RNA sequence: UAGCGCCGGAGCCUCGGUUGGCCUCGGAUAGCCGGUCCCCCGCCGGGGUCCGGUGCGGAGAGCCCUUCGUCCCGGGAAACGGGGCGGCCG
RNA sequence: UGUGGCGGCCAAGCGUUCAUAGCGACGUCGCUUUUUGAUCCUUCGAUGUCGGCUCUUCCUAUCAUUGUGAAGCAGAAUUCA
RNA sequence: AAUGCGAGUGCCUAGUGGGCCACUUUUGGUAAGCAGAACUGGCGCUGCGGGAUGAACCGAACGCCGGGUUAAGGCGCCCGAUGCCGACGCUCAUCAGACCCCAGAAAAGGUGUUGGUUGAUAUAGACAGCAGGAUGGUGGCCAUGGAAGUCGGAAUCCGCUAAGGAGUGUGUAACAACUCACCUGCCGAAUCAACUAGCCCUGAAAAUGGAUGGCGCUGGAGCGUCGGGCCCAUACCCGGCCGU
RNA sequence: GGGGGGCCACGCGUCCCCCGCGAGCGCACGGGGUCGGCGGCGAUGUCGGCUACCCACCCGACCCGUCUUGAAACACGGACC
RNA sequence: CCGCGGCGGUGCGCCGCGACCGGCUCCGGGACGGCUGGGAAGGCCCCGGCGGGGAAGGUGGCCCGGGGGCCCCGGGUGUUA
């Protein structure tokens, strides 16, 4: 049973091409595998774009099938669209592997020595859980 | 190669694949570039690439 | 006429030679769909060669243009006039488009052509392309996207990218 | 061409309820409960309305031959809320000319041997499918009822023994002589 | 060092080029459940193909033609051969490493199976399209052991199961104290949050 | 099983390749995953409800381990912790 | 592949009626190399040249037998597939 | 006139005088890897890259090497190169298809599916699907042993009409018997026919076991139209060395 | 022709139309590479030897002579020295 | 004869490294400008302003139908709310 649906007005977020990584709001469907679309908050042209490079999100803005890049602005600032996408879950971990990525040879040492010490910590803890639950039933 | 097409492509010098050549254009050189037509590959050139 | 790429839409205007009978020949314009202008005067001369008696040496090609989209932000329906050759026969089309170009629908007919009725491009001949109401459609294949509130999921996203994970652990999901 | 949207729709009555796993439809009332799975189809099947009063099929994209697959699951769906709600019955009559069929029941209705066909003294016996009970019927002179609730199977039963008598190399034009399908309906009226 | 690829849901040809290429390039690999391969195309085409490949024997000497093997390994193994060099002596050595197996053996039972994305069935092929099983296709032409490989591997399900559930208690006991020390770990988590490992 | 087998420091030849490990659900794809059991059945398992994620973060775009060494004195963490001999399960 | 053999398409007619159960003129399209031709590429410092006997395997364009469909198939017998 | 190139001339002279193949033109023959011509290019005399293999096909002709780049071909694996998040369509074969020569098919068909051309009728309510009614003249005249709306052939007109025609089916010696067309009944949105063009299927049968080169391939590794990127010949460019 | 930036323009003394030598000093996209730069190992087990002995692997690769349009030929001659 | 002396040439026993210069290549990153229909479109200025139109792939409304706690869905009228 499908939930995010291709309409007039649908948010999606650009996987690959030249415009990657980028939202777009949905304008017109052109054809079967291709649609008129135009991201006025995202630096995106109003341009023809294939189904297949583009992952629809969960927001719906409401404009008309054809108005234009000044109207489809106002229904994006309105809809307040560039907080919730990094609000929601989707763009903080796109940003955790932009972060990995970014990652220096210090910053790995850093996380190394960290993570040594937490997972030790955790492992304790478990050691600990499981004994006091084996302690419990014999 | 044809011997019509050899003997107008040694007047115009270019005896060996990739060679390239300028010349001057008239009817009696139009004449024998339709005549060496397949086997060549010509046009304008720049200023730049002069 | 090779279809390379995505065509152009060129506008040719060409007359004959002034002679002392004629000291000044009408000039003829036409509506040439080519990858360039060197295959755009070709087309013009054998499209004028077949209607008029003129010929290459005989005249001369005044303007050749490439005229462009007046608005390519607008989806459009395109009416596109064939004629074709066949294996046995020779027949006339009216086919439709939805596109943003002329040039783009053209360009997406001569693909059709090829892929359905296996007609290469030297046998095509355009002959008109009119921009078309939505009321004045007669394919459901386009008429089916005038709707004001179109709705469709994309039922069944086939995984690309095969072999940048290319040996991986979990199984691909299809469902989006 | 591909058609963007086909939906059909089955109107449940308030007798059946209804449930679905994906596109397996469970469908229980008054006589039992059948099972269908339909992961062969792929299509979006949807129970919407409150209380569960419609039921919704949709192929999104579909061809010629994916558009045909929509109606024959409206069909399916609604001959197993027909016979979970009426049940399947289908009476059939025994013709001959000379010798008498003569048909006995076995095991509670799940088997009937037939004697006496075409004077043959082979006795032919008809296995019947899972959930279905045969018997010989009374105020007709020579007439077996097949009782169910899955259409499939009852049907499926009905032709078992319709081609278990059988006429060999002789002219079955002639030799009208059999075990035929007379009616098709329901246990209880509606 | 090695690999192990479940064969379940992939497709013959697609994860037979994609093993023979990394098994030439000095790589082990280990092709494990060769029952659960399917081939596209209808199953009775299937058959009929390799019914024509039992039909083709060396007919003044059948012992010395074409070895026709009815495991499902076997067969995999056999399309493995053809797409390499094997009457040189570096497809020899690349045959070598190659491993084909039908079930789980119990040196791969508790190991974990890759997937090749690139030769899966649900990738590869339009849903509309028919499929033949090769456990049925090399039942059907003559493999013994589809019985035995079936309760041998409802076996092994039935024990990996309890493993399943075993590792699910220790992340449910692993998350329960991930909170009971987040006072103590604390300055060791948003670190890790601020160069994306844990956001 | 005949000068041979089984267990507990030295070196000499020869054959070579490698330069951390992943100790595991079943599987579906027009669908999944994990919790919760306040419900209902059982041999902790099975169904349903409900709550969370789903361009998989309880993510292989992943996880674990990470080695310069030793010494003195602290502050975190451990105290149920680190390593060394006989038995029971699987 | 002319010729031989085998198979189609159209259907004027035969079939008491009825083109196509079974056939099929006038035309026309093919297949095969178990017929004879046509050709001369291999063999003239030699490939033992007709049959029959013996023995093995293959083909199907199926005479019989297994399973079947159609008749101008009542049964029996016989045709077509 | 243009373009290009140093030319002219005299002795002596070997080998050859069986040819063959290809685009186009073309003779005889049913045809032939048949026989015989014209033109040009090849093979013979010649290796190299590609066509899996290969006298002649495509590219390109060759001193010994290094680097780079190409042609014709290709880029799932054999096997160098697409492991591009390539584009748009078409196609399911229980005989799929897959690249000049070239190595296997035709007429005729298909309510498989896709795209077109043309003509109808549809809210003055159509195609389905479930009834009435097909007769009065007339059992028409015609030719018959008789053909009565039905076995032949000239004809082919009226009434009542919501309809109804000297008429499409099954049958008798002529009878008897029986139904599409046309009209209303219910129902409420597009429907019907004739052609034509792609892929697939039927037509489609040979002998050892068997060949898109093989493996295999169906969100193609199939067909058509097309993009970038990549592979490499003795070919092209630069450089070294030998010889003329 | 009248009233801020680049110029391979910088003589003096006339007639007249237009109104034959300066020295020096260095730098270098300049007639085909040099360092006025270095580091390791080396006397009974190691350094160099492409070719020549043996073996291994990848790619390529049919036996020569001859007649012939065409030879690896199921065309002839040929065991070896 | 001594010096691990200076300049000039020739070179290292073997294995190696670096520097800059020049020739030939394959790439990458910036920056500047010309032409077109002296680009076509597009952005901002209340829809850039004012006035006049048009109609649908019809927004408000209004009505009709069917599942809801006024919000959705389908159809109809129609010219901007
Ligand atoms: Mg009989
Ligand atoms: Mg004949
Ligand atoms: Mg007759
Ligand atoms: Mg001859
Ligand atoms: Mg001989
Ligand atoms: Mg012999
Ligand atoms: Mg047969
Ligand atoms: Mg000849
Ligand atoms: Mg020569
Ligand atoms: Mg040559
Ligand atoms: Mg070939
Ligand atoms: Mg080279
Ligand atoms: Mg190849
Ligand atoms: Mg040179
Ligand atoms: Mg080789
Ligand atoms: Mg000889
Ligand atoms: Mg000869
Ligand atoms: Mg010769
Ligand atoms: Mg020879
Ligand atoms: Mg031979
Ligand atoms: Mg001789
Ligand atoms: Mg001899």
């Amino acid at each position: 049973v499908f939930r995010r649906f291709v309409e007039v007005g649908r948010v999606a977020y650009v996987s690959f091409g030249p415009h990657a990584g980028k939202l777009v709001a949905i304008v017109d469907v052109i054809d079967q595998n291709r649609a008129l679309v135009d991201g006025p908050c995202t630096r995106v042209r109003r341009q023809a774009m294939p189904f297949k490079c583009m992952q629809l999100t969960d927001f719906i803005l409401k404009f008309p099938h054809s108005a234009r890049q000044k109207y489809v602005r106002k229904a994006w600032e309105k809809a307040d669209i560039n907080t919730k996408w990094a609000a929601t879950r989707w763009a903080k971990k796109i940003e955790a592997r932009e972060r990995k990525a970014k990652m220096t040879d210090f910053d790995r040492y850093k996380v190394m020595k960290a993570k040594k010490m937490r997972n030790r910590i955790i492992k304790n803890e478990v050691k600990k859980l499981q004994r006091a639950a084996l302690l419990k039933a014999s | 190669v044809s011997p019509k097409v050899r003997k107008v492509l040694q007047l115009l010098r270019l005896r060996q694949i990739f060679n390239g050549t300028f010349v001057k254009l008239n009817k009696a050189s139009i004449n024998m570039l339709r005549i060496v037509e397949p086997y060549i590959a010509w046009g304008y050139p720049n200023l730049k690439s002069v | 006429m090779k279809a390379s790429g995505t065509l152009r839409e060129y506008k040719v205007v060409g007359r004959c030679l002034p002679t002392p009978k004629c000291r000044t020949p009408p000039l003829y314009r036409m509506r040439i769909f080519a990858p360039n202008h060197v295959v755009a005067k070709s087309r013009f001369w054998y499209f004028v060669s077949q209607l008029k008696k003129m010929k290459k040496s005989s005249g001369e090609i005044v303007y050749c243009g490439q005229v462009f989209e007046k608005s390519p932000l607008r989806v459009k329906n395109f009416g596109i006039w064939l004629r074709y050759d066949s294996r046995s026969g020779t027949h006339n089309m009216y086919r439709e488009y939805r596109d943003l170009t002329t040039a783009g629908a053209v360009t997406q007919c001569y693909r059709d052509m090829g892929a359905r009725h296996r007609a290469r491009a030297h046998s095509i001949q355009i002959m008109k392309v009119e921009e078309i109401a939505a009321s004045k459609c007669r394919r459901p294949a386009v008429k089916q996207f005038h709707d004001s509130k179109i709705k469709f999921p994309l039922p069944h996203r086939v995984l690309r990218r095969q072999h940048k994970p290319r040996f991986t652990t979990k199984r691909p999901n299809t469902f989006f | 061409m591909k058609t963007i949207l086909s939906n059909q729709t089955v109107d449940i009555p308030e007798n059946v309820d209804i449930s679905l796993k994906g596109r397996t439809v469970i469908v229980k009332g008054p006589r039992g409960t059948l099972r269908r799975d339909f992961n062969h189809i792929n299509v979006e099947l949807s129970l919407l309305g409150k209380k569960k009063k419609r039921l919704r099929v949709d192929k999104w994209w579909g061809n010629r031959k994916e558009l045909a697959t929509v109606r024959t699951i409206c069909s399916h769906v609604q001959n197993m809320i027909k016979g979970v709600t009426l049940g399947f019955r289908y009476k059939m009559r025994s013709v001959y000319a000379h010798f008498p069929i003569n048909v006995v029941i076995q095991e509670n209705g799940s088997l009937v041997e037939i004697r006496n066909f075409l004077g043959e003294k082979y006795i032919r016996r008809v296995r019947m499918r899972p959930g279905v009970a045969c018997s010989v019927s009374q105020a007709q002179k020579d007439e077996l009822v097949l009782e169910g609730n899955d259409i499939e199977l009852v049907s499926n039963s009905a032709a078992l023994i319709q081609q278990a008598t059988t006429v060999k190399n002789k002219d079955i034009r002639k030799f009208l002589d059999g075990i035929y399908v007379s009616e098709k309906g329901t246990v209880q009226q509606a | 060092q090695v690999l192990v690829l479940d064969g379940r849901g992939h497709l013959l040809g697609r994860l037979a080029a994609i093993v023979a290429k990394q098994v030439l390039l000095g790589r082990k690999v280990v092709v494990v459940r060769c029952e659960g391969i399917n081939i596209s195309g209808n199953f009775y085409r299937n058959k009929l193909k390799y019914l024509a490949f039992l039909r083709k024997r060396m007919n003044t000497n059948p012992s010395r033609g074409p070895y026709h093997f009815r495991a499902p390994s076997r067969i995999f193994w056999r399309t493995v051969r053809g797409m390499l060099p094997h009457k040189t002596k570096r497809g020899q050595a690349a045959l070598d490493r190659l491993k084909v197996f039908d079930g789980i053996p119990p040196p791969y039972d508790k190991k974990k199976r890759m997937v090749v994305p690139a030769a899966l069935k649900v990738v590869r092929l339009k849903p509309t399209r028919k499929f033949a099983y090769l456990g049925r296709l090399a039942h059907e032409v003559g493999w013994k052991y589809q019985a035995v490989t079936a309760t041998l591997e409802e076996k092994r399900k039935e024990k990996a199961k309890i493993h399943y559930r075993k590792k699910k208690q220790l992340m449910r006991l692993r998350k329960q104290a991930e909170k009971n020390v987040e006072k103590k770990i604390s300055k060791f988590t948003d670190v890790l949050k601020t160069h994306g490992l844990l956001v």
